[PDB]
RNA sequence: GUAAAAAA
């Protein structure tokens, strides 16, 4: 029925709520005795067992369970017959034994006591209540339990009564001299005011009560042990009874005997209540007992001993685990007890530490609780936290880069509060709210499931959605999936403290079951508020190596998992070093994903290092990131990179000469090394003046203050520097501007010239900058340039894709930025770019048989190409004799079609040979990206338009011709007419995607409004009739509003509400939420 | 430890052997691991015995009796042993105990496989340092 | 209740990486209990009538 | 050996310019290659555009690079001074990988032959349909049965599967997608004019036994109909990873009432990941990346579980997993209950 | 394959 908290709970309720319980007017002394049975299991003897359970059961059952317990034990070399004593580790051994412990309770009580207390069998009493008051007050003994082998025993004595038993145990063991309080026990984890110095009645009152029980157990079946047994008694001189059960140290106050008028109200005391006058009669505090701090101490210990060799995930786990599940049991008293959160601080200081010497050996003066904190969605280690770490607003420092340029954000410098990483004790509920809330939470739902079947409807999200985490079991627990089973599942606490005897796991959630309790704890709003604590998601990314992956939104981003290297590779027969590293790998991932963070000279104090190919300072030694970025920076990137930038902007000056009325740009190629020789610099690009020309002062790329000197000039540079920002520097203006000065400044540097630019790039964030002069036509000129570098460079897309194979993200469907209205608009530069469209070439269609079966007979098809630059439709017409005798018939449909794509590459000249593929289809993208790995200068995208290359198969000579194919074929056809001529191609593209909708529509209305009178002829080598310019953007605006009709008739949306960019983008083919 | 041990005796019980084994079962009861050493035979041996016993003495109380008819006809009961006898799919929990299945004609490859590879790791001796050093003796020799 | 009985014996399972062969028969004794629950239940009261020695 | 190109092994796809023959005599003989670390633009590009899709990937290859080093300490001192030649990755032979392609061809050549939902041209029948019997079939789906046992309460359910043999319908096409949409708004209109409401769910928990991606929808009963969220809320909350590493439930309902429209589930979910997704209307529904392959349960014990649950059924009927059959008399039934709402027979 | 002229 219970957790042990209600266990404790209900036991200060019964003391409570016993009669008089408090009062010590007449000298009536109340004791508690927690005792142990000592050696139990091990003196069970079998022949016994055997008759006491052919009592209880089946004669056949009961010779089952003592031959069970009768076997050989072996270890390694050793063996011996159990033949006395029960074995814990039967799956039994815990029914058998609290069948035992019910037989001793009733040698420890007696037959009529234990009776009373049990209450009669076809009503037994409630657990700690009696029938009635005389019946409660018979006996000495009030209240009894036993919990597996410990038992607690709250006895009740009249004056009369003490003085008997003290007098039969001194007449037994006599002994004056004063030191059965120099060999008492008393509790010293409450103050001493809590207790006092003992007293020799109450002294003799509980070593009797002790004597009294061992006197009724018989020592060759068990006993009971001073040294584990501790007494408490409450008396007119000791307003106070303590006792500990389960964990926790409970010290019982009455108010009728507290010293105060009134009373600080903590959360973390329980108030009991009597349950006939219905006011606070009595306090209790709780506090964590040392033996469980040392408990968890201990189970910290034991991770961090097995756990040298693991991932720091798996320990980030087992800390979580740990944490939870020592939280959601004591809670108050977690809070109340001083020790227990000194133990909690350290043993997270410690986690950390084992963190940070699997990243390096030596220990850093400060990783961010970023890295520890945040969630695993952002690939942090996802830590809770049972202490107050101090956010510094040097970690919540954000910027971030957008076509304006630079912004700078100190999130937190709203308010001078100290942001702290949050409390799971703060999250978590106390236990005595968790009982009030059940009992109230399940008359609601009960009520409100009569109202429900009361009105004969459903029940709703609605109704259950208040009472939705609460109670003692859940709600939850009555939506979970077994119940007919969980209503046959008997025995499951017992059955879990005995699978310490069956199990080397040790379970930290003991106590709960989560098919029976539910899950007790909940953590939303901890890890939301451990966000906005951080900072927020771009405080967070700003710490991580989001920026350098190339990704749009952190939502959408998925981690691979990666741990099966056990089953995958151990057939290699691995050493335990080996498989330790397999074990490991996960740690790379995590370095490389946090490593902006952490080789920090902040973090790392000491001599920096620089990694050789690259211009990385590496702060310390942190051995997995410098094998992962040797991985990434192989094969000299670092300068193919400068390489690279240098050669296309060398590019863009060379098409640009005319425009900026430059004589030449020279490539100066003496230096393959100053990229990453950080100590100077000399120049790349020069550029020699036609004219003379007057520069501006040296101001960063972004200012609009210009500011022309007079000073006439004719010989520039243009130097690139790369660089690879940490999180302390990675500010790429400073740094631009500084090493500008400076390396002019600088007599060891030897630009070519007086005037010159410096561009410097940040790899580790996706940032540049620039500072120098300028003449008239740099800063929009570079400015594009470097916008359609940093987005389009072949060597930053290695590095981009070398990143993320390195981290194993994936991405949702917010991916690599497809055809959109943008990119749209981009398709008509100078560059060379054409749609694939293969939608149309399998074709299958549904034959009525003779015998009524369908058959998926397939007709032939035809790849789309369209180069909409020059408005050319190549058609490949492919055969049901190419279609017959295959399986798979889609996939190697999109795998011909690769091929063919390709083989027309083959046959395309050099000059001919496309720059910018796009798919129609996304899933046409790994079988043209593999068999054009051939030309990889080629850049292959999808689109996110629905392109109506269907209704160009629905041209009329186009099927035709489709449908009278025999062989394959390969034609070509013009779509722009003569409107090449005549207008832009712009124009006519949208023409072109005007009419193809209109034909994806409608067939008839589409070609009455192409074809409006008889006397408009289509000749031979055009597709389409010939019109004038006003009869063409009439036809536009009828096939434009016609489809705007059908949209509104389809999605029953006015077509008056619809803006011009909408009305474009439903004449596209995108989908548009509804604007009401 | 339960069958090819050589102080496990295998040939039929004494009346002095019955006698012990049929007192300790009354006195400890199902404790077979307890009462097999006093007994002097296994335990398995102990039980299946004890099980006999009881059962010819309840063959022998139905033969006393005189229940059934003549014994020429399909009226009788199934023995214990008879309801024992092992189901279409049934394992046998004891094989240990049972004795050993002599070989067929034929062996299994199996077998012929366990027989060869039984042969040469009895008899192998070295470890691997003392077979390079033998091999490197010969290289040496022949190199010289 | 024999589902109640191998629920717990498989979650005693849940949590393992490498698994010995005596945890591998386990698991496909298990699985076996699954498929031919009336089987199992036969085998267990036969085992519950007759053996005495483990 | 029997065409066995890069679309059976995406390695062999022309010249392999990361890789460099071993000078060495047993690089000449046994065929070693080494990393070519003076390469370019193309080579670069043409190596990561081949080495996407790998399983395992770099940590498999960073694996391999330690499984060979025999004097291997798990030791950070180790690590920084043979960082080097660590980081340095491993190529496999041409004949390893031909062994890989060939390897692959077998395994997928049983699983295509074994799996009893594909349809191809080539064999004769009556093996050209498959082993589950054709209901309606549109274009490039189809929909069949579930097979015996059902979830008592919850009879007559259906499948959607696609001719391609998929292992998501993240995987699957727009057009396929589309009348996968059209499937489920048929059965929908069929299911409420029963009386019922009706879910559809996708078990893509095990990618790695290339099961055939199949849309299952189950039809339940009115009130269990409301609160069919709540109950799957429950399960894919408790039946995987307590750390997990993504969150839980993903709520692709909740998505698309923001602004997705129906391209919530498929623009949502990674197509690389495992996963587990049920629909309640037709644009959403919610889902779960299944992290713990021990924990989740196998095959379709999942689902069959919530759907007992909610439905409360017997044990033995919930894990039994159901077996197809070619000739099945309700099949023959539900197509005689289902011919008035096919829009495939509409078109036909 | 990393650490001595019809039986990795
Ligand atoms: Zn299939």
């Amino acid at each position: 029925s219970e957790v042990p908290p209600l266990l404790v709970y209900k036991w200060c309720q019964g003391i409570n709520n016993l009669d008089k319980v408090w009062d010590t007017s007449n000298g009536e002394c109340n004791v508690i005795i927690e005792t142990q049975l000592s050696k139990v299991y091990e003196k069970i003897e079998l022949t016994l067992l055997n008759s006491l359970l052919r009592l209880i059961m089946d004669h056949n059952l009961a010779d089952y369970i003592t031959a069970k317990n009768n076997v050989t034990l072996t270890y390694k070399d050793m063996s011996h017959v159990n033949s006395y004593g029960m074995i814990r580790g039967l799956q039994f051994s815990a029914f058998v034994f609290q069948y035992y412990g019910l037989i001793l309770d009733l040698l420890i009580l007696g037959p009529q006591r234990a009776a009373e207390i049990a209450g009669p069998p076809q009503s037994p009493n409630d657990f700690l209540q009696f029938q009635d008051r005389d019946t409660e007050t018979r006996h000495p003994i009030r209240l009894y339990t036993r919990y597996i082998d410990k038992i607690w025993v709250f006895l009740r004595f009249t004056a009369e009564e003490s003085r008997d038993l003290i007098q039969r145990f001194l007449t037994e063991q006599p002994d004056p001299n004063f030191e059965n309080v120099i060999g008492f026990k008393s509790k010293k984890c409450w103050p001493r005011d809590s207790r006092m110095r003992l007293m020799r009645h109450d002294v003799n009152l509980g070593r009797a009560v002790f004597w009294d029980l061992k006197n009724r157990l018989p020592r060759s079946v068990t006993t009971i042990e001073w040294d584990d047994t501790f007494v408490s008694v409450y008396s007119k001189d000791n307003p106070n009874l303590l006792f500990s059960m389960c964990g926790f140290e409970v010290r019982i106050l009455p108010k009728c005997r507290n010293q105060n008028d009134e009373f600080p109200v903590k959360d973390s005391v329980w108030s009991l209540v009597d349950n006939s006058t219905k006011e606070r009669t009595a306090h209790a505090f709780l506090q964590v007992t040392e033996e469980d701090i040392q408990k968890f101490n201990n189970r910290i210990r034991q991770i961090l001993m097995s756990s040298g060799s693991t991932t720091f995930t798996k320990i980030a786990n087992k800390w979580n685990t740990a944490l939870i599940a020592l939280f959601t049991y004591y809670r108050e008293a977690a809070v109340s007890t001083v020790n227990l959160l000194d133990t909690i601080v350290k043993c997270e200081t410690k986690i950390q530490t084992r963190v940070k010497i699997g990243l390096n050996s030596k220990m850093p003066s400060r990783f961010p609780p970023a890295v520890f904190y945040t969630p695993k969605e952002l690939g942090g280690l996802g830590m809770l936290s049972g202490s107050h770490i101090l956010i510094p607003a040097s970690d919540k420092r954000w910027c971030k880069q957008t076509d304006v340029g630079i912004t700078h954000f100190r999130a937190g410098m709203s308010h001078d509060e100290e942001t702290l990483i949050p409390n799971i004790a703060r999250y978590i509920i106390p236990w005595e709210a968790e009982f009030i809330d059940s009992q109230r939470v399940w008359t609601e739902y009960s009520q409100k499931r009569l109202e429900a079947q009361q009105q004969n409807r459903r029940l709703t999200l609605e109704d259950l959605e208040d009472s939705w985490d609460r109670g003692l079991p859940r709600i939850n627990t009555l939506f979970q999936k077994d119940r007919s089973t969980l209503s046959f599942d008997k025995g499951f606490r017992a059955r879990a403290e005995f699978k310490i005897y069956q199990l080397m796991k040790s379970n930290p959630f003991w106590w709960t079951n989560p098919r029976h309790d539910g899950k007790l704890w909940n953590l939303n709003a901890y890890r939301t508020d451990v966000i906005q604590a951080l900072g927020g998601v771009e405080t967070i990314l700003e710490h991580t190596l989001f920026k350098a992956t190339g990704f749009p939104s952190w939502e959408g981003l998925f981690w691979e998992k990666s741990s099966g290297f056990e089953a995958s590779m151990q057939f290699k027969k691995l050493t335990n070093a080996q498989r330790s590293g397999l074990n490991q790998i996960p740690n790379r991932r995590f370095t490389l994903w946090w490593s902006p963070t952490i080789n920090r000279a902040n973090v790392y104090v000491g001599f920096q290092v620089q990694l050789d190919l690259t211009g990385i300072f590496l702060h310390g030694k942190i051995p997995t990131l410098k094998i992962s970025l040797i991985q990434i920076f192989r094969a000299h990137l670092w300068q193919k990179i400068h390489e690279s930038v240098v050669m296309d902007l060398c590019q863009v000056f060379d098409q640009e000469l005319e425009a900026l009325s430059i004589e030449s740009v020279q490539k100066e190629t003496i230096h393959p090394r100053k990229s990453y020789k950080m100590n100077s610099s000399c120049a790349d690009i020069q550029l020699f003046a036609s004219h003379k020309w007057n520069v501006t002062r040296p101001s960063l790329l972004f200012d609009t203050k210009d500011v022309i000197e007079a000073t006439t000039t004719n010989k520039f540079w243009i130097d690139v520097q790369l660089r690879y920002g940490d999180y302390d520097s990675h500010d790429i203006e400073r740094y631009v501007r500084a090493k500008y000065l400076d390396y002019t400044t600088d007599s060891m540097s030897l630009y070519p010239s007086p005037t010159g630019l410096m561009i410097g790039i940040d790899l580790a964030y996706n940032l540049y900058s620039a500072y120098g002069q300028y003449f008239p036509g740099l800063k929009t000129l570079i400015q594009q340039a470097m916008a359609k570098i940093m987005k389009a460079n072949p060597a930053l897309y290695v590095l981009r894709e070398r990143i993320r194979k390195g981290l194993q993200l994936y991405a949702s469907e917010s991916n690599q930025e497809f055809l959109n209205s943008q990119n749209y608009s981009e398709l008509f530069s100078n560059q060379t770019q054409l749609f694939i469209d293969d939608t149309n070439v399998y074709r299958v269609t549904i034959h009525k048989t003779f015998e009524g079966n369908l058959t998926t007979k397939p007709i032939n098809g035809a790849i789309f190409i369209f180069n909409p630059r020059t408005g050319q439709l190549f058609l490949k017409i492919i055969h049901t004799s190419v279609w017959a005798g295959q399986k798979r018939l889609g996939q190697l449909a999109k795998w011909k079609t690769a091929e063919e794509v390709a083989a027309l590459i083959r046959s395309l000249p050099v000059e001919e040979q496309p720059k910018q593929l796009i798919v129609t289809r996304k899933g046409l993208l790994d079988p043209l990206e593999v068999n054009l790995v051939d030309f990889p200068n080629i850049s292959i995208r999808a689109s996110e338009l629905q392109l109506p290359f269907q209704a160009a198969m629905k041209v009329e000579k186009l099927g035709d011709m489709i449908l009278r194919a025999t062989e394959p074929q390969m034609v070509l056809f013009n779509l722009y007419d003569d409107w090449l001529k005549t207008i832009s191609s712009y124009t006519a593209f949208s023409r072109l995607i005007l009419i193809l909708r209109a034909l994806h529509v409608n067939q008839d209305k589409t070609k009455l409004i192409l074809r409006p009178d008889k006397t408009v002829i289509t000749q031979d080598h055009h597709i389409w009739p010939s019109l004038t310019d006003e009869d063409w953007i009439k036809v536009e605006m009828q096939l434009r509003d016609l489809i705007l009709n059908d949209y509104g008739k389809k999605n029953n949306v006015n077509v008056a509400s619809l803006t011009t960019s909408e009305v474009r983008d439903i004449i596209l083919g995108m989908e548009i939420s509804a604007p009401s | 430890n339960e069958w090819l041990d050589p102080s496990i005796k295998k040939i039929e019980w004494s009346r002095e052997e019955d006698e012990k084994l049929l007192h300790l079962a009354k006195l400890m009861p199902t404790q077979w691991r307890t009462i097999a050493p006093i007994v002097g035979r296994t335990a398995n041996q102990c039980l299946e015995r004890y099980q006999k016993l009881l059962d010819e003495a309840e063959q022998r109380e139905a033969s006393e009796l005189g229940l059934t008819g003549p014994d020429g006809g399909e009226t009788r009961a199934p023995t214990a042993e008879d309801v024992r006898k092992l189901r279409p799919g049934e394992i046998d929990p004891d094989p240990e105990t049972k004795p050993a299945r002599p070989d067929t004609i034929d062996l299994d490859e199996d077998e012929k496989e366990m027989l060869s590879e039984a042969r040469a790791r009895l008899a192998n001796t070295q470890g691997k340092k003392a077979k390079r050093k033998a091999r490197e003796r010969q290289q040496e020799e022949s190199r010289r | 209740i024999l589902i109640l009985a191998l629920e717990r014996l498989r979650e005693a399972y849940s949590t393992k990486g490498r698994l010995n062969q005596s945890q591998r028969e386990e698991l496909a004794l298990i699985e076996q209990a699954y498929d031919s629950p009336g089987t199992t239940l036969e085998r267990i009261k036969r085992f519950l009538l007759t053996q005495r020695a483990f | 050996a029997i065409v066995l190109d890069a679309s059976y092994n995406r390695m062999l796809a022309g010249p392999r310019h990361e890789v460099k023959a071993v000078t060495t005599k047993r690089g000449r003989e046994r065929g070693q290659v080494e990393a070519n670390e003076d390469m370019t633009i193309e080579d670069m590009i043409s190596e990561e555009r081949r080495t996407r899709g790998q399983p395992g990937g770099e940590g498999l290859r960073l694996a391999e690079r330690i499984a060979k080093d025999a004097r291997f300490e798990n030791d950070l001192e180790y690590l920084e001074e043979n960082a080097e030649w660590l980081a340095k990755r491993v190529h496999k032979t041409d004949l390893s990988l031909k062994n890989i392609a060939v390897n692959e061809y077998q395994k997928l050549n049983r699983i295509l032959e074994t799996c009893p939902l594909c349809y191809h041209e080539d064999r004769n029948p009556p093996q050209n349909l498959p082993i589950a019997p054709v209901i309606s079939l549109g274009t490039r789906t189809y929909l069949t049965l579930a097979p015996e046992p059902e979830i008592n309460g919850a009879e007559g359910g259906a499948v959607i599967v696609p001719l391609t043999h998929h292992t998501n319908l993240l995987e699957c096409d727009d057009d396929e997608w589309e009348e996968i949409r059209n499937f489920m708004k048929s059965l929908t209109r069929l299911y409420h004019d029963q009386g019922r409401d009706v879910i559809f769910y996708e078990n893509a928990a095990a990618p790695k036994r290339r099961q055939h991606a199949a849309l299952v929808a189950v039809p339940i009963p009115y009130e269990l109909g409301d609160t069919a969220p709540a109950f799957f809320r429950e399960a894919m909350l408790s039946s995987d990873e307590e750390w997990a590493q993504h969150r839980k439930v993903i709520d692709t309902g909740k998505k698309a009432k923001e602004a997705l429209g129906r391209m919530a589930f498929r623009r949502s979910i990674a197509k690389e990941m495992p996963y587990f997704h049920v629909w309640f209307n037709l644009d959403g529904g919610l889902g779960h990346i299944v992290e713990d392959e021990n924990k989740w349960p196998k095959g379709d014990l999942f689902a069959r579980e919530v759907i007992g649950g909610m439905l409360d059924a017997e044990p033995d009927v919930i894990k039994k997993q159901g077996r197809w059959t070619r000739s099945d008399e309700r099949v023959e039934g539900f197509k005689k209950r289902w011919r008035k709402f096919d829009w495939t027979r509409v078109l036909t």
